[PDB]
RNA sequence: GCGCGGAUAGCUCAGUCGGUAGAGCAGGGGAUUGAAAAUCCCCGUGUCCUUGGUUCGAUUCCGAGUCCGCGCA
RNA sequence: UAGUCCGGAUUGGAGUCUGCAACUCGACUCCAUGAAGUCGGAAUCGCUAGUAAUCGUGGAUCAGAAUGCCACGGUGAAUAC
RNA sequence: UGGGGUAUCGCCAAGCGGUAAGGCACCGGAUUCUGAUUCCGGCAUUCCGAGGUUCGAAUCCUCGUACCCCAGCCA
RNA sequence: UCCUCCUAAAGAGUAACGGAGGAGCACGAAGGUUGGCUAAUCCUGGUCGGACAUCAGGAGGUUAGUGCAAUGGCAUAAGCCAGCUUGACUGCGAGCGUGACGGCGCGAGCAGGUGCGAAAGCAGGUCAUAGUGAUCCGGUGGUUCUGAAUGGAAGGGCCAUC
RNA sequence: ACUUACCAACCCGAUGCAAACUGCGAAUACCGGAGAAUGUUAUCACGGGAGACACACGGCGGGUGCUAACGUCCGUC
RNA sequence: GCCUGGCGGCCGUAGCGCGGUGGUCCCACCUGACCCCAUGCCGAACUCAGAAGUGAAACGCCGUAGCGCCGAUGGUAGUGUGGGGUCUCCCCAUGCGAGAGUAGGGAACUGCCAGGCA
């Protein structure tokens, strides 16, 4: 699981996900797997997505996480009221807009990178779509 | 003022010779000559750092300047602004009759005396050496030592290169090993 | 300079075994005998001995 | 806290004082201050660090 | 743990750009010289910059710095 | 660099004077000339000036930068300023220590009628 | 299901920035003794529960399991 | 009255002898070096008169190697209610 | 979970911001046929781990760890 | 209770048992002025000397410093060093800011007297924003202002102050 | 002094994130000035009388909550 | 007209870096220091008396875009008002309209006074 290794304040306010995304083009690699939906990811999902991936375009191959969580999300415990403060950190997220490339690939054929996107894409929360590397 | 004449025909011209340099100013300058004596072991006594002013006082014609600590770190036990050092900035005539003392009388009464390191330039032309022993200048007193305090020299030229102090140092024969 | 807070700078003259009478400006105050000198000292046959 | 208050008072003829804080601990020698006597209106020398 | 702020002390620009200004007058009640004092203004102790004589209020950039001065226009 | 640090404590006294609004007279002092002039509180326009490189001063001196020569041009410039009418200045000894020539530049102008 | 403490030599247990596996007892060899006990010295083929991963290198760090025990609306 | 002209350890250099052979690993000499040690904690030992103490000399073993051992003499006590 | 306390030689336990004190033990000597007792000498912790204030931290502050004590209630 | 940032929606203000930190002082120089100076860190060379105490040179640019939090400022330095000093004055104050009010803040200039500077000038505390407590009651010094027949006094007032 | 599948400062190139980051920076709002039309002075000051100081939802910007609540706390309509 | 010095406007299209050049005057380094004055040591700085020597450094000027810097048009983001939806987010009409990036520009421009040369 990923996580700032050292932050400088320990709860983040919500704020909201607006807008389009800012990492649009595969840049890294060549293959890429970009959001569609809005939502956000937390570290465990981000870990099961490429963990499908590593497994299944075997220890061959090379892949970049792009995102990255850095968002302390706080939850109140069980039977406990409202008020008295603010939550604690729990996990971490990152927050996704329309055109993030959430994963990218390069280094195997287009239909493994098909195969583990498919695989990794069915542990994440968004809709989400295959991108390859575009020429400008 | 006897090394600066003989700068001032035999050195200039032999480095005007050796380099083919176009101004006659362009010719590398001793401009100063700085003694420190870094004591150090002044954080417990006052006059253990009177007595190295006093040293540096006799091997220079000048009183130093008693040099404070400018960060404090607890490495060495010291403090912001507590007094560590002393130093005296010789230049201008008594810059040369230090520098004939030195390289006369002074370097020759070294014990063991190998030779000076060549490759003691900062690489701009700035020689900086070490003595051991403040006994080795004959103003020093034999009998009114207390305790072995050397010092460090650091002759600071116009020179750009480190060969050109090469040159400008060994052509007062300087000894050079 | 300033005045007197520096020791008296008076010139002298110093004289080795080499037959070397060289007056120097040092603040001794007082004349000087030595033994080695830059000229005549074994500098050179110094270093052939220890390569030898 | 520990600074202490004292009373200058003037060295002319007046009752005149000002007044202000010492610390006594670090600085126990007096405290002479030529400041203004608006009685005599004329710059006098004021004593007393209490 | 937490639960205290200070009271809110009402800096930021009284007179705007334009603005007739009488002698005295506060122009920019701030906390370090975020505006520097120009002509026929004064900066007080806290940095707060009042009209040093009457006229209306002109914000300029000067200097090799970029400064953002204060004059006041004689009106 | 010289003239810069030169330039930097010049300055304070400078923008002092361009933030009163005073006719200035401004000194200049080289290590073989001085040179002096008047310039209005805009800054920009010089009213008078003179110096050691003029050969109306320089001709009846014996070296230009020395205190003699630096009197001269004081001299000289309080006469031509009390000719265009202009009376009370203030001194922008411009970085330099109020101490050598430019005290008796200074002290030559006072004398010969210019008020500061 | 959740929160914890455990699995290291035959036995009973130590063991944190990752560095060639530790102790006591047991067991074996030697010294000593008439002989033995005792005492002294020497000696460990331990998948550090399994399995992957990280590292040049894992008892130790991460991921997932097996068994034992303690507590819980 | 000093760590001193005390003390001689240790160490460097130069040697002599014996012995096929002195590196491990001799003895002695010369020059240089010059530690520790200023009368020894608890405790402990020997001695009753030519004794203890102290000073030298010899011998056996042995090519060479004793501060040990076995002998020999010189000076020579104190104390025992 | 909150509040309080403790962490200092192998063990129990003192420490005042400029130095680490005690007892038992352990090590060496002595007494003793030998061991215990005894007697004479010693040693000894850079102070739980990390960061900070200070010229300077065992000492002061903050955080983490490990162990204790008190509370964790009315419904 | 008070100070700083964010929340706070680009003027001001703006809440919650919202997120983070600080104050309840220090200073007679750490204030005034005049004159001067410019940091951190790293590299190289150099006696003891070491990763890091002093020296010299270079790179670097304020990543430094600002008596103490944070923000905004600061090179003309508000940072650092030295000389002389008491303006850390007294009476006022055009005009403003800020509060429901009590109150709080900024202030050119006027008068008297002063310091620094050759002078222009600057100085009514500190780079700024925290470092605090109304009234009553009472204590101390000054001032005939009052002073229950009258002259005093007591007490009261006024100014300073605890 | 000799080797090395391990990690990695700084620097450079490329990629993201930030309420308490900003070498950039709107719309809007706010303040000030001038001008026309319109508005039963709608404005300000002073004086008599109040009431009210439990608000609710809905849009937009947010904090908290689980971007839960016909939740809670603000800003604005 | 060219060059240099002073004081300004302006505040990176103006600054950096690399390369070339200048000294008759000017400027800078320089020469000396008992004096005016100065160094918590030192004429290094400050200051004074000068002018032998060099333009080496510095500074100015001329080139050079390696960088910093400026920077459209278009599109995108956002957003005021009105409306809509599948409404933690967007869309429509309409008004405003960036930041970044691109093409490109770019090694400044100028006022007063003074001196030297033609
Ligand atoms: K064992
Ligand atoms: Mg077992
Ligand atoms: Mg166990």
């Amino acid at each position: 699981m990923l996580q700032p290794k050292r932050t400088k304040f320990r709860k983040m306010h919500k704020g909201r996900n607006r807008g389009l995304a800012q990492g649009t083009d595969v840049s890294f690699g060549s293959f890429g797997l970009k959001a569609v939906g809005r939502g956000r990811l937390t570290a465990r999902q981000i870990e099961a997505a490429r963990r499908a991936m590593t497994r299944a375009v075997k220890r061959q191959g090379k892949i970049w996480i792009r995102v990255f969580p850095d968002k302390p999300i706080t939850e109140k415990p069980l039977a406990v009221r409202m008020g008295k403060g603010k939550g604690n950190v729990e996990y971490w997220v990152a927050l996704i807009q329309p055109g993030k490339v959430l994963y990218e690939m390069d280094g195997v054929p287009e239909e493994l990178a098909r195969e583990a996107f498919k695989l990794a894409a069915a542990k994440l929360p968004i809709k989400t779509t295959f991108v390859t590397k575009t020429v400008m | 003022a006897k090394l600066h004449d003989y700068y001032k025909d035999e050195v200039v011209k032999k480095l005007m010779t050796e380099f083919n340099y176009n101004s006659v100013m362009q010719v590398p300058r001793v401009e100063k000559i700085t003694l420190n004596m870094g004591v150090g072991e002044a954080i417990a006594d006052k006059k253990l750092l009177d007595n190295a002013a006093a040293d540096l006082a006799a091997i220079s014609g000048q009183k130093p300047l008693i040099t404070k600590a400018r960060k404090s770190v607890a490495g060495f036990k010291i403090r912001q602004g507590y007094p560590i050092g002393c130093k005296v900035t010789l230049r201008g005539e008594r810059m040369w009759e230090f520098f004939e003392r030195l390289i006369t009388i002074a370097v020759p009464r070294i014990r063991d005396f190998r030779g000076l390191s060549a490759k003691s330039f900062d690489g701009r032309g700035n020689y900086s050496m070490g003595v051991r022993e403040q006994i080795i200048f004959p103003e020093i007193d034999y009998d009114k030592v207390d305790r072995v305090r050397g010092l460090d020299i650091t002759i600071t030229t116009t020179a750009k290169s480190d060969e050109e102090g090469r040159a400008l140092l060994a052509a007062f024969d300087f000894p050079f090993r | 300079m300033k005045k007197d807070i520096h020791p008296k700078y008076e010139e002298i003259t110093a004289s080795c075994s080499c037959g070397n009478v060289m007056k120097i400006r040092s603040t001794v105050g007082h004349d000087l005998n030595l033994d080695v000198c830059s000229k005549c000292h074994p500098f050179f046959t110094g270093k052939q001995r220890d390569v030898a | 806290g520990i600074r202490e208050k004292i009373k200058l008072v003037s060295s002319a003829g007046t009752g005149h004082f000002y007044t202000t804080t010492k610390n006594k601990r670090t600085k126990p020698e007096k405290l002479e201050l030529k400041k203004f006597d608006p009685v005599v209106r004329q710059h006098v020398i004021y004593k007393e660090a209490k | 743990r937490n639960g205290r702020d200070s009271e809110a002390k009402r800096l930021g620009v009284k007179r705007f750009g334009g603005e007739s200004v009488l002698a005295g007058s506060i122009i920019v009640r701030q906390r370090g010289t975020k505006f520097h004092a120009g002509a026929n203004v004064g900066c007080g102790r806290d940095h707060t910059l009042f009209a040093k004589a009457d006229g209306k209020v002109k914000f300029e950039v000067k200097g090799p710095k970029n400064r953002k001065f204060i004059s006041i226009e004689a009106e | 660099d010289k003239k810069s640090a030169r330039i930097r404590r010049a300055t304070r006294a400078r923008r002092k004077l361009q933030e009163l609004g005073a006719t200035r007279l401004v000194v200049h002092r080289t290590p073989r000339h001085i040179y002096a002039q008047v310039i209005a509180p805009n800054g920009s326009e010089v009213l008078v000036a003179a110096s050691t490189v003029e050969k109306a001063i320089a001709e009846q001196l014996k070296y230009t930068g020395n205190k003699d020569a630096a009197a001269a041009v004081g001299k000289a410039v309080a006469e031509r300023a009390l000719e265009k009418g202009i009376k009370d200045v203030s001194f922008d000894r411009s970085g330099f220590q109020y101490h050598g020539r430019v005290q008796a530049l200074a002290d030559a102008a006072r004398e010969a009628g210019l008020q500061f």
